[PDB]
Formats: structure tokens, C-alpha cells, sequence
């Protein structure tokens, strides 16, 4: 949560978490969303939206991130873990920053 | 013992076995019978 | 996690990894708690159980749906007029007919 | 008054709003 | 009464899809 | 066309005024 | 058909206050 | 009365082909 305070929300448009609580396999993504859902994570740019989607269908854990340039990441929590997303969504913020300013 | 998991969204719809049960047994009985059955189930739930 | 191992509830154990927070209440005021819910949108509903009924998000928004149990209690009292004015409607077509047909002679006259 | 109606009386209160909800659905298609 | 009660034993005999084609007589040939 | 119900429809036309409104009447009356 | 002949016949023969009688028992007597 | 008794043996006993003779009058000969 620190660590991503310090880097911002700002070209981030969108954050989509759709996780299926009764699976095994979303305790990653459980993680990954109570980072971004921190008071000083959301904080820093108020007109990114973060939204939970809770589904019972078994599919696998997905993160979607919609940035203002119209890029699209999708990370898969399946087999990845919570801080290896977080690594990847600060790369993709520091960069997305960079091409739009 | 353990209460059962719930089930999935895009599952068709599914009944317990144990309401099963109880609904064969409505169509055996006569309509006499049920209609007297009624009249006292509609002063109960009152 | 001890509790609900031994307990009835074995199939909650997925929901409770990480951070979690119980909302209780003596009685099911799911609309309540849910429009409330509604109001952050980062906020999950990971589901419960109702009545000793374990249930998923959809499965609490479905029960809100569902109309009070006093409703529902009339609607099978409610139903049995509807058997009972099936077979009754049956011969209803007569009496309906010749009630017309006495009306337009009146109004030809 | 006979025992056996008098059994499903108790039963169809006993029931509880989401299982009286699949009851009665069935019943009804059934008839129809 | 001799015929209600035959009556009820109609009902409950009868499959599922025959229903349909009883109510459909009851509602559709005699209207 | 069950075994039942065909002797049900002879019965009813055959039936005098008098007795159809005593057996209507059973099903107005008594069972409502 | 001459059964329903017949009845068209009767009603127009009939006088308007012997009228209220047939109607009486349709809504009443029926009903 | 008898006037009643006899219309509705009559109807009941009549064919497909000739109940569609009295519908049609009621529909459109009577409007």
C-alpha cells in the first residue's frame, strides 16, 4: 500500500477485480484488491475507479486495469501472487505516465 | 451435518431432494382432503 | 477457522483468507445492507449463510428480490382460488354470452 | 383432523422463505 | 358426492404433457 | 382421451336442470 | 339449424315486463 | 324452464362445423 501511495493513481481510468471467493485460488487477488483499496492508494487520483466483481461461476481470478490512454492490462491471478501483480501494475503506472505526459 | 456449498450462478436450477418428497405426496392426496387441509392451514398462518 | 472446521459451516472456509469482517443480524435485512454495501463500490460481499443456508453475493441480491414471507404465505392461499375458478371458468362462457346478446337487443331496439 | 394432514401443517410453516419459494414453484407447474 | 370425487382422480392421474391437452379443450374448443 | 374424464363429459349431458344446479352448487358453495 | 331459429323467435315474442323474469334467473338463479 | 333446458342440450351436442354458424352470427351478423 505504501509503495503504490508513492507512485499514484493518476493515468489509471479503471481497476476491475473479479475474483470467485469460494475458489482456492484467490487469495492473491483477495490481497491485491485490499492494497489498492486503501484509503491512501484511492486517495491520490479520486476519478480512478475501483470496482469488485464477486462471481460464483468457478473461473479463474482476473484483474483488469484500464489506464486513460485505452491501454488495457490484464493480470491473471491464478498462479501469480499478490506481490508480483502489485510489481507489474507500478511498472505499467510508470510507464503509461511517461507516454501520456 | 455440514450444510451444503451454495450453488453456482450459471448452474441450472436445482431442489433438494427433500422437498421432493413432499411434493408427490400433495398430487395423492384428494381435493376434499386438501381443501380441509387448507381451511385449517389458512387459519394457522393467521 | 477452528470454529468452522468442527462446526456446520465447513464450506465458509475459503471465504475467510485475509482480511474479513462479520455483518450480523437477529433477522435478514439483506435490502437494508446491501444498498448501504452498494454505496462503496471497492467494497466485495463475499456472501454467508441465511437460515442455515450458505449463499454467494447473487444469492443475497436474489433473496432481496424475493418478496416478504407474509406475501409469500398468501400467494399459496391466493392460488387455491385460482384452482378452484379454473373448472368454474369453464362453463363461465355461457352465462357471459347470453348476458351480451340480451344487452345488444336492447340497444338495436 | 386426520393425523397425516395434520403433519404437512406443521411442515409448510416450518419451511423457511427461500425453501417455501421452490415449493411452490414446483407446485404450481406441476398442476399445469 | 359420487362425481367430485372421481373428478380429483382425473387430475392427479393424468402425465404432465396431458395436461396441456386437457386444458387446452377446456379452454380453447368450448370458447 | 384417459378412461376418465369421458365418462365425466356423458354424465354432465346427460344430467336434468335440477341436478346440475345441486352439483354446481357443491363447488360454488362447498368448497369456497 | 332449426334449434337455434327457435330461440331467436321466443325473445321477440316475448313482452318487455315478461322479459325481466328470463333475465332474473340468468344473473340470480345462475349466479 | 323449459325454454333454457332445451338451448343448452342443443349446444353442447352440436358438431364443429355447426357451431361455427352461431359464432359468426353473434360476431357479425348481430354488430
Amino acid at each position: 500500500a505504501a509503495a503504490l501511495a508513492r507512485l499514484g493513481l493518476r493515468p489509471v481510468k479503471q481497476v476491475r477485480v473479479q475474483f470467485c471467493p469460494f475458489e482456492k485460488n484467490v487469495e492473491s487477488t483477495r490481497t491485491f484488491l485490499q492494497t489498492v483499496s486503501s484509503e491512501k492508494v484511492r486517495s491520490t487520483n479520486l476519478n480512478c475507479s475501483v470496482i469488485a466483481d464477486v462471481r460464483h461461476d468457478g473461473s479463474e481470478p482476473c484483474v483488469d486495469v484500464l489506464f486513460g490512454d485505452g491501454h488495457r492490462l490484464i493480470m491473471r491471478g491464478a498462479h501469480l501472487t499478490a506481490l508480483e501483480m502489485l510489481t507489474a501494475f507500478a511498472s505499467h503506472i510508470r510507464a503509461r505516465d511517461a507516454a501520456g505526459s | 451435518e455440514a450444510l451444503a456449498g451454495a450453488p453456482l450462478d450459471n448452474a441450472p436450477k436445482e431442489y433438494p431432494p427433500k422437498i421432493q418428497q413432499l411434493v408427490q405426496d400433495i398430487a395423492s392426496l384428494t381435493l376434499l382432503e386438501i381443501s380441509d387441509l387448507n381451511e385449517l392451514l389458512k387459519k394457522t398462518l393467521k | 477457522k477452528p470454529f468452522l472446521e468442527d462446526s456446520k459451516y465447513q464450506n465458509l472456509l475459503p471465504l475467510f483468507v485475509g482480511h474479513n469482517m462479520l455483518l450480523v443480524s437477529e433477522e435478514p435485512k439483506v435490502k437494508e445492507m446491501v444498498r448501504i454495501l452498494r454505496t462503496v463500490p471497492f467494497l466485495p460481499l463475499l456472501g454467508g449463510c441465511i437460515d442455515d443456508t450458505i449463499l454467494s453475493r447473487q444469492g443475497f441480491i436474489n433473496y432481496s428480490k424475493l418478496p416478504s414471507l407474509p406475501l409469500v404465505q398468501g400467494e399459496l392461499v391466493g392460488g387455491l382460488t385460482c384452482l378452484t375458478a379454473q373448472t368454474h371458468s369453464l362453463l363461465q362462457h355461457q352465462p357471459l354470452q347470453l348476458t351480451t346478446l340480451l344487452d345488444q337487443y336492447i340497444r338495436e331496439q
